[PDB]
């Protein structure tokens, strides 16, 4: 059955048809340390 | 690294909206996070704002006070993942309680909705705000569902996250709704 | 005296009809069949699982098209679907939670709900500027929309608990002719496929035969021991199948104005929610309570096959116009195809 | 009850002046259009995976 | 240095009980924290997650009510050095107070349990997080102890935190009970 939470605590939901996209980039430093550490050192 | 900038991927419905949830009159707002990551210690207060004059004279501009959404029970503090409907019963104690869809375009109010919470990376408290004015209160209406079901993940559609649909509602003050019901347990 | 003349009148009228219909009973289509090969093993596979709807689904219906299929659900949507890419094509989203039938229509340009609204709303799925809103409301029910069919883009047949069926003009909104009859709420129906005429099951313990172009009560087929959820024509369209609280699916001709089977079997005390039959009328499907559908032979008698899958009652069916797959709906929120 | 009865009544009348057919016939009749179009039923026949469209394999 | 990693040494018992406590039906799930460092200003609040729809016909997706674990006496505000058990009492205001052990299973819910303080050496909030659905729910259970007495420490068994043994539980919902207590202290 699906769950809206899984047991280690991270959640089932995708924030789709975002038309505003440019927000992401209104704050920019929160998608920054927000993305995966490949990308952090990538862009670093 | 200031938090208010999170504000910018916290929305808030374009319209405030009233109509009838299991007997109850409410009045209705719907907030949102396009984020993956959180709002920790989430919480939701609202303001009503407007002036006021005292029996003995005195004019008070732009008076606050404080509406209901949870204060009592602990469901003002929110777990905000995909969009949630914040309601305000409107009982005996609600500033709107003697205000009906006649009235209501008559009044000069403005209620302020403020979302505040800690930003999940940064431990810094973010304060997130909008207003609805009178004109803005959509009496008589639902908001539209935006939640569906994917292999493995539930699905959001921020296109109808701020889109509403009329439903049967009373004309009524929530107060006259009140004295239809005295007379209805009475009978 | 009177209304003895008129009551007694009643019982001979039956015995008439009573006897005229044991006439014609020669046989049994069991007997008749005795010859054919059985079914063999009926045992298909889930090819497809729906998943969107996020409560109980009511009804749901295959397009014409044998791939696009609308369903109905308490979440509040009418999902269209693509069968083949799981694809939601549509996700409609009505004004009341109630909703108790859909039906797509013919053409693959509407399609039409309604339930404890009393309304049949018609959505057009191709608005000038791209987009899926109601163009009709249908009104004039005095209880639930049970079901619905259309005819054609310009009309649609519904059935009500408020005992009547009726013919609409969508172009109009008028409800065309009305359908009196019933003793009891009607909770199905179904269109021939000339569409010349249609039945209807109801909780009347009944099905009734209906003249589309005449508006009258043509047949009345009895024989049920409690309510008719469900109501399905034989591909040929001179007979019909049908699914009951009193846990038989019935097989009644029309020519013959009589039951020609009854379709059960013991561990099965659940009522059926749905019939359908397969492309070439040899198999019926029937959706019970149990969560199961069960697969008959329909000129045997016997069960070739059930599906289980669902964790909640199997609420609908539905066999494509192109004979390749079935359709259930169910309360679990899911859809299946089976092949 | 009057009105109700001669509601009755009247429809049983229409009902009893019809023409029926033997059982006989029209079972054969059923069976008859189903051993015709048994070709056309791939329910009763474990579908092949290259006509099936729901298997997406095809002739792989 | 963000907060969130911190939830990597908070643990959540696997199962959530329900058993008899002094004569009270309660839901029980158990928590634990795995470092000597301390969880600041700990607090524990839990949603009920279920579908639902109004009288009038509005179909609500996953419904967010919030769940009493100590919000009026401050019981909910956590000192969390060994293992706590956070007990719901489940009465008349409960969300399961028209739950019976047969019934759990047939119910189609989801609990949402959420730890929140700050880590000490930043001063950063933590938002820990789990959920149990219908299914991890284990009625007629309680919590196998986890800690014993040594020289000058109390030490904590970890291989014992998530294990559960049964006990002699009622199989009537919280509401039914009490139905049987109104005829006995009338009797
Ligand atoms: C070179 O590899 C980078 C290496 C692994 O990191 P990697 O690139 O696999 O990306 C991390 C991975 O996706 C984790 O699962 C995430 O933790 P969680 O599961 O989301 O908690 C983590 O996100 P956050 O949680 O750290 O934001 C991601 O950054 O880390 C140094
Ligand atoms: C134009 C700007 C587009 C990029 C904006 O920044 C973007 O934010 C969204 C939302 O957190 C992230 O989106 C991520 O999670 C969502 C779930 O909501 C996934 O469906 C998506 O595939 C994934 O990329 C992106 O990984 C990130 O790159
Ligand atoms: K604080
Ligand atoms: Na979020
Ligand atoms: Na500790």
């Amino acid at each position: 059955i699906q769950r809206y939470v899984r047991k280690d605590g991270k959640c089932n939901v995708h924030h789709g048809n975002v038309r505003e996209t440019y927000r992401y980039l209104t704050d920019i430093f929160t998608t920054l340390v927000d993305l995966k550490w490949r990308f952090n050192l990538l862009i670093f | 690294s200031q938090p208010k900038k999170r504000a910018e991927t916290l929305v808030f419905s374009t319209h405030a909206v009233i109509s009838m949830r299991d007997g109850k009159l409410c009045l209705m707002f719907r907030v949102g996070d396009l984020r993956n990551s959180h709002i920790v210690e989430a919480s939701i207060r609202a303001k009503l704002i407007k002036s006021k004059q005292t029996s003995e004279g005195e004019f008070i501009p732009l008076n606050q006070t404080d509406i209901n959404v949870g204060y009592y029970t602990g469901d003002d503090r929110l777990f905000l993942v995909s969009p949630l409907i914040i309601s305000h019963e409107i009982n005996q104690q609600s500033p709107f309680w003697e205000i009906s869809k006649a009235q209501l375009p008559k009044e000069e109010l403005e209620i302020v909705v403020i979302l505040e919470g800690m930003v999940e990376a940064t431990g810094m408290t973010c304060q997130a705000r909008s207003s609805y004015i009178t004109s803005e209160i959509l009496w008589g209406y639902r908001f539209t569902p935006v939640l569906t079901l994917e292999d493995g993940f539930y699905e959001v559609d921020y296109n109808s996250f701020h889109e509403t649909y009329e439903t049967s509602t009373p004309s009524l003050s929530a107060k006259e709704l009140a004295e239809l019901a005295n007379r209805a347990e009475s009978n | 005296s009177e209304l003895d003349q008129l009551r007694q009148e009643a019982e001979q009228l039956k015995n008439q009809i009573r006897d005229a219909r044991k006439a014609c009973a020669d046989a049994t289509l069991s007997q008749i069949t005795n010859n054919i090969d059985p079914v063999g093993r009926i045992q298909m596979r889930t090819r497809r699982t729906l998943r969107g709807h996020l409560a109980k689904i009511y009804a749901m219906h295959w397009g014409t098209d044998s791939r696009l299929l609308v369903s109905a659900s308490q979440d509040g949507k009418l999902i269209i679907w693509d069968s083949y890419t799981t694809n939601k094509v549509h996700a409609i989203p009505l004004r009341s939670s109630w909703v108790m039938t859909c039906a797509y229509a013919p053409s693959g340009n509407y399609v039409a709900c309604g339930g404890l609204d009393n309304i049949c709303s018609i959505y057009n799925l191709k608005t000038r500027e791209g987009n899926v809103r109601v163009s009709r409301e249908l009104a004039g029910h005095t209880g639930y929309l049970s079901c619905c069919r259309f005819l054609d883009d310009n009309q649609i047949v519904t059935s009500s608990g408020d005992t009547t069926c009726a013919l609409w003009d969508i172009e109009t909104g008028q409800q065309t002719t009305t359908f009196t009859g019933h003793t009891g709420d009607v909770m199905s129906l179904s269109l021939a496929p000339d569409t010349r005429l249609f039945v209807s099951g109801a909780c009347d313990a009944s099905a009734k035969l209906w003249d589309v172009r005449e508006g009258m009560c043509r047949q009345t087929f009895t024989g049920h021991e409690s309510d008719i959820n469900a109501i399905c024509f034989f591909p040929n369209g001179n007979a019909f199948a049908t699914g009951s609280d009193d846990a038989t699916c019935r097989l009644f001709d029309l020519r013959a104005d009589q039951e020609l089977m009854t379709y059960s079997h013991d561990n099965i005390i659940c009522g059926i929610t749905s019939v359908s039959f397969s492309k070439s009328g040899r198999l019926l499907l029937a959706g019970y309570d149990d969560f199961n559908c069960n697969v008959w032979d329909a000129l045997k008698a016997d069960r070739a096959g059930v599906l289980a899958g669902h964790d909640n009652r199997v609420s609908c069916l539905g066999v494509t116009d192109d004979g390749m797959a079935v359709a259930t709906g169910s309360w679990d929120s899911f859809l299946k195809i089976w092949n | 009850s009057i009105a109700q009865a001669r509601k009755l009544v009247e429809q049983l009348k229409m009902e009893a002046n019809i023409d029926r057919i033997k059982v006989s016939k029209a079972a054969a009749d059923l069976m008859a259009y189903c051993e015709a179009h048994a070709k056309e039923d791939p329910l009763l026949t474990p579908v092949p995976a290259s006509e099936n469209p729901f298997r997406e394999k095809k002739f792989f």
